[PDB]
């Protein structure tokens, strides 16, 4: 049989798809439930459970047609019931109930729902979505969203069955193979806490015959033994292996494999530093004092701090620490949005963003937001803002250096030195007379409960933080709504609550930014859409609230998997997520091999995605 | 969705 052998990096805290936003969750889960579409190789919408769709001339009105070989099964395999329309509507509703970390995904666009979640009403059964019979689902939407379809391959629209939810209670969802059902291409027969993560082809899953491996097993990797991947590649155990310039063991693996080393593409998930803008945990600190404590809650909140910072952070020295010096640029990302995510009348999101720099001020100008280059780093431009910053802060009687704790895994090697290098570089630049970057090398168990899994913003326990997001659907919106103060799914990084924005909020302007995503937001026509959106994102790069680092790929590895079998899509989770249509094979795959099956992908994907368009307007109805 | 790392992955 065939199979794929690999490393996992992150445990999930629950298997709730229907609760949690975060991709340590749906990332497993995409290969264990379904949603009404997917994705195929080429990033076009495809059907999944649902085998037809149609949408009203309004735009308001989605109905879809499951079809009806579709069946739930048990973490064992065993059948359990047959996957009706009813299942749509209790996975909204218990999103709904459980007040979902993605109820930002719905609330605003499901008629009837905002409603329902706030308590103004108390009846589902007003809610835009409904079994019209077994086999049809219908949402009805409080306006239209072009996007709408590729939100149902995020996991609050998958389905749930509600005699299984009901009979389990608070056991829906936990860190268990049997705390859900299964209608995916694989059951989950092993998720062990800092272990293994396996998976198993279904066989009896509607879509079997395009799962090309019969199990998936992922060991665990905690960054302490970055050479181990190659050594488990070439040893014959793992399926692939990525590659770290930087090992003492590179240049053997170089000469070994000359012809092997393959580099993958930069991806639409896009990582940025930001600040806590109201901390209030101090366990992880080199601060001892009071007056050191709120002179660092003085600085974050000071733009041309955050801005002397942004240009004091040296993003080809971060990136050589994981790339090595030839790939560091590989790796770069200079806004939340990709700069090609979407086009204006032909120019990429990125260049009309550029164009709306002019108006933030001279600081900004003849900025480049393209991938792969440090547009940022400038020396004499970050020590002229903080001279700035520092006349500003001394007169509220700031003391100096400023002291920004930043928190690592002990046992992430590559993670420190990617930590050390920003140290070495603001400190350089700004001086340590001026700021001091605290590096907190912590447990796995205080890394996570004071940042990624931290529940609430007041148990975030840093100054700075260095996240990412993946976007959820295809538009703008999906990255630049996390910062808004009534629902921002990244507000509690920055230390804010979602709610009333607070005196912290309104100082930083994310009152203002909030204002403007609402009038970008009813903006129906794409191109001017997309126009105000791009004056969003170039606000935001000039508040230097997030400042721009890297992205996902841009990496060297090793592959036994057979070149662009596997799903792609730019959004949501049902692309590289899911090990569905993956193939594994015996050869090394070549460089040249790899390049002739990339430039036969783009060509396809471009006639593909012409193709898509075409089939599109038959579901008008 | 909120993402980790970035590490070794698919």
């Amino acid at each position: 049989s065939k199979t794929y052998n690999y490393v996992y990096s992150s445990d999930p805290s629950s298997l709730n798809y229907l609760a949690e936003n975060r991709a340590a969750t749906s990332d497993i889960v995409a290969n264990l439930v379904d949603g009404l579409l997917e994705n195929d190789q080429y990033g076009n919408i495809i059907p999944s459970l649902a085998e037809d769709w149609t949408v009203s001339q309004d735009g308001l009105t989605y109905t879809y047609k499951l079809r009806k070989d579709a069946k739930w099964f048990t973490s064992e395999g065993e059948e359990y019931a047959p996957v009706t329309a009813q299942d749509f509507v209790t996975g909204l509703q218990y999103a709904a109930d459980k007040k979902s970390e993605a109820l930002y995904l719905v609330q605003d666009s499901v008629a009837g729902l905002d409603d329902y979640i706030t308590g103004k009403t108390s009846d589902f059964s007003t809610v835009g979505v409904k079994a019209l019979d077994d086999q049809t689902v219908q949402y009805t939407l409080v306006k239209p969203e072009l996007y709408w379809n590729s939100k149902t391959l995020a996991t609050i629209l998958f389905p749930v069955n509600a005699d299984f939810l009901k009979s389990k209670g608070d056991d829906f969802g936990k860190a268990d193979p049997s705390s859900i059902l299964y209608n995916g291409p694989f059951l989950m027969k092993a998720l062990v806490s800092k272990s293994a993560i396996e998976y198993k082809k279904n066989p009896n899953y509607w879509d079997a015959k395009n799962v090309f491996v019969d199990d998936v097993k992922l060991t665990y990797y905690d960054g302490s033994d970055q050479e181990s991947l190659e050594r488990n590649f070439t040893a014959g155990a793992y399926t692939t292996a990525r590659l770290f310039p930087n090992s003492s063991s590179y240049e053997g693996i170089k000469e070994k494999y000359k012809n092997n080393i393959i580099y993958s593409m930069q991806n639409s998930t896009s990582y940025f530093f930001n600040f806590n803008l109201d901390r209030k945990s101090y366990n992880y600190t080199s601060k001892t004092s009071d007056i050191e404590k709120k002179s660092t809650q003085e600085a974050v909140l000071n733009k041309n701090f955050r801005q002397a910072i942004n240009f004091a952070f040296d993003r080809t020295s971060y990136g050589a620490q994981s790339e090595g010096k030839e790939g560091a640029t590989k790796i770069l990302r200079n806004l939340v949005v990709p700069p090609n995510f979407v086009s204006i009348k032909g120019k990429d999101f990125g260049e009309v963003v550029a164009s709306k720099m002019v108006n933030y001020g001279k600081e900004w100008q003849g900025i480049n937001f393209a991938d792969g280059q440090d547009p940022y780093y400038n020396p004499e431009k970050a020590k002229a803002k903080f001279a700035e910053a520092k006349k500003e802060l001394e007169a509220k009687g700031v003391q100096f250096p400023i002291h920004l704790d930043k928190t690592v895994e002990v046992t992430d090697k590559v993670g420190i030195q990617g930590v050390s290098s920003i140290k070495q570089s603001i400190e350089s630049v700004l001086g340590s007379d001026n700021v001091v970057i605290d590096i907190q090398q912590l447990t796995s168990d205080e890394f996570d409960s004071s940042g990624y899994f931290a529940q609430t913003a007041a148990q975030k326990d840093y100054d700075l933080y260095h996240g990412g997001w993946g976007p959820d659907y295809q538009d703008p919106s999906t990255y630049l709504d996390i910062f808004n103060t009534n629902s921002g799914g990244f507000l509690q990084n920055l230390g804010l609550e979602p709610g009333e924005a607070n005196d912290k909020a309104k100082a930083v302007g994310l009152d203002v930014y909030t204002q403007m995503l609402e009038e970008a937001n009813k903006e129906q026509d794409p191109a001017k859409r997309y126009e105000k959106y791009a004056d969003i994102q170039a606000w935001l790069i000039d508040s230097s609230l997030v400042l721009p680092s890297v992205s996902r790929g841009g990496t060297p590895s090793l592959r036994r998997t057979v070149p662009f079998a596997a799903a792609y899509g730019l959004t949501g989770t049902k692309g590289v997520e899911s090990y569905k249509y993956l193939k594994v094979q015996d050869k090394i795959v070549t460089t040249d091999e790899y390049a002739k099956a990339r430039e036969k992908w783009l060509k396809e994907k471009e006639e593909s995605n012409k193709k898509a368009q075409e089939e599109l307007a038959k579901h008008v109805k | 969705v909120m993402v980790k790392g970035p590490g070794p992955g698919r």
